[PDB]
């Protein structure tokens, strides 16, 4: 039994889109959840179906590890049951969700002075997403009276917009990175015990 | 038993339209998302496209983007792709494989269709002198990859590589232990 | 897009413990998936989620995903096991599935083998056409490692020089084809030509003749 790649996700030096979330199964390791404390100041930490003091005490066998930056005033989205153009369309948590959210602030590594439109966020879908579906397409969206042809022109807008991080000013656009862990009971053989 | 078929391609002229099929049996396809996955000769893996498991979510590559279309027909489990607007660099075998998990892992693959983008046709079968058997130089002068032919005796011909030979002409040669002018398929 | 980075051969005698590393920037936050292809068949998933296997893989397959580098342990390495090997992951990318530039594992099975070089002189009945044609043919080697060496009396020839990919044989000693588009006028006339091969720092003193 060695170390999980909780230190591995948390620091890395490219985030992964909200519409192309990174989900990291994690097995056959043991889960240290005291280094998740010292790289993730926590602006919201609700968990669901666990509790944070008890996580080295409880067992599960397998842990999904996903990872996406959304806006400032979008991290409240990130919940079961919640509505919003990120909860329907990029990222959407069922109502028997079983882990916790963690989302800090990340300013001073993930934003630039000319613009960081690397990291950009779904706008309109003709249907929401399915519990934990990931959405890939990049079609041109279809106004539905007449068809775009894989062009933008009138009536035909991109299905992908950036968020365009501005560091001067301004309180819930800034860039803030969320990764969320997945619990599953999975009844079968455990592998990522708590540190007993 | 999980089971993948890959209808063959063919030699198809720069610029026309290759019809690639994907019969599928042995697990659920209208549950797992497939995939495409072609292989030049002497090259690695590339992705090509992925369909979803409705049809509604499709995506492709940047080298491949505009011209190739995929689709899939959950009525009889048979994963299609049009290769519209053909291109030489385009030669590769497609594999069909389908994904497990979000994660990204392919758990079933067939055993891939070849295409071939050749400027060429057929010129006719001719045979070379220097002949036990034969010796020649070229059999059935494919312009490409194909070889057939083997007028020597079949005891312990033996089978050379093909050479590429972007001249214009390809030749086959065979050797086994009087001239030769066997020839049967143009 | 993200770049993955693999050796391009890894020799491992038989019954050792074969290692293919994967590299990549911040890997570790991603999962490394592997897979078997045979030369002539289509790839076969060895592991997956860098730890597991699915039904019909031995138990000597494992992996593992730290640092900035994967790894596929591959124990009890048997001279069936010669394929080649590839990476895939997730990136934060445009979203291609980044595939690995391929490893093909072998197996020394051999120590080494010499290789037979057969050229005639082609008859007058292909002169008819004036058609480049070339006779010289090797094969019988156990590397696979061949390069044309058509020496002009030791020293290069015009038009370039070309070599054909061996091909894989039925587990034995492969073949090779040197044979290419050049001018025939002046086959054989003086010292202009000559056909040879390097075998890796070895060449056959054919002393060919014409008739
Ligand atoms: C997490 O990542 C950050 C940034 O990549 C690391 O911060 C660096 O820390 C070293 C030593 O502490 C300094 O010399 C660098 O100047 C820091 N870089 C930046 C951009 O601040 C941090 O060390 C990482 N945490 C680990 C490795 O545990």
């Amino acid at each position: 039994t060695n170390l999980c790649p909780f230190h591995e996700v948390f620091n890395a030096t490219t985030f992964a889109s909200v519409y192309a979330w990174n989900r990291k199964r994690i097995s056959n390791c043991v889960a240290d959840y005291s280094v998740i404390y010292n790289f993730a100041p926590f602006f919201a930490f609700k968990c669901y179906g666990v509790s944070p003091t008890k996580l080295n005490d409880l067992c599960f066998t397998n842990v999904y590890a996903d990872s996406f930056v959304i806006r400032g005033n979008e991290v409240s989205q990130i919940a079961p049951g919640q509505t919003g153009n990120i909860a329907d369309y990029n990222y959407k948590l069922p109502d028997d969700f079983t882990g916790c959210v963690i989302a800090w602030n990340s300013n001073k590594l993930d934003s630039k002075p000319s613009g960081n439109y690397n990291y950009l966020y779904r706008l309109l879908r003709k249907s929401k997403l399915k519990p934990f579906e990931r959405d890939i397409s990049t079609e041109i969206y279809q106004a539905g009276n007449k068809p775009c042809n894989g062009v933008a022109g009138p009536n035909c807008y991109s299905p992908l917009q950036s968020y365009g991080f501005r560091p001067t000013y301004g309180v819930g656009h800034q860039p803030y990175r969320v990764v969320v862990l997945s619990f599953e009971l999975l009844h079968a053989p455990a592998t990522v015990c708590g540190p007993k | 038993q999980v089971q993948l078929v890959e209808s063959g391609g063919g030699v198809v002229q720069p610029g026309r339209s290759l019809r690639l099929s994907c019969a599928a049996s042995g697990f659920t396809f209208s549950t797992y998302s497939m995939h495409w996955v072609r292989q030049a000769p002497g090259k690695g893996l590339e992705w090509v496209a992925v369909i979803s498991y409705d049809g509604s979510n499709k995506h492709y590559a940047d080298s491949v983007k505009g011209r190739f279309t995929i689709s899939r027909d959950n009525s009889q489990n048979t994963l299609y792709l049009q290769l519209n607007s053909l291109r030489p660099e385009d030669t590769a075998v497609y594999y069909c494989a389908t994904e497990g998990s979000l994660t990204g892992y392919y758990r079933y693959w067939g055993q891939g269709t070849l295409g071939t983008v050749s400027s060429a046709s057929t010129k006719g079968p001719s045979v070379f002198p220097l002949a036990l058997g034969c010796l020649v130089k070229d059999y059935f002068p494919e312009p490409v990859t194909v070889s057939w032919n083997s007028g020597a005796l079949t005891s312990g011909v033996h089978t050379f590589p093909a050479v590429l030979q972007s001249s214009g002409l390809y030749s086959l040669s065979s050797v086994v232990t009087y001239i030769c002018n066997v020839n049967h398929k143009p | 897009s993200y770049v993955l980075t693999q050796p391009p051969s890894v020799s491992v005698a038989p019954g050792k413990t074969a290692r293919i590393p994967c590299g990549g920037n911040n890997i570790g936050s991603k999962n490394v998936h592997w897979y078997q292809q045979k030369p002539g068949q289509a790839p076969v998933l060895v592991v997956y989620d860098d730890s597991d296997r699915p039904s019909g893989i031995p138990e000597r397959f494992s992996g593992s995903n730290s640092g900035n580098t994967a790894t596929l342990t591959i124990s009890r390495v048997e001279a069936g096991d010669e394929a080649d090997y590839y990476c895939q992951v997730w990136d934060s990318s445009f979203d291609p599935w980044v595939f690995g530039g391929g490893t093909k594992l072998t197996v020394l099975g051999q120590p080494k083998a010499a290789p037979s070089v057969t050229l005639f002189p082609p008859s007058s009945e292909e002169l008819q056409a004036n058609k480049a044609t070339l006779v010289c043919l090797i094969s019988d080697f156990y590397p696979g490692a061949v390069t044309v060496a058509w020496k002009a009396d030791s020293s290069p020839v015009k038009a370039g020089v070309e070599t054909t990919t061996p091909s894989k044989q039925s587990n034995n000693k492969y073949a090779a084809s040197s044979y290419l588009s050049l001018t025939p006028e002046q086959w054989k006339s003086h010292r202009s030509y000559s056909c040879q091969v390097t075998h890796e720092g070895s060449t056959v003193e054919k002393t060919v003749a014409p008739t």
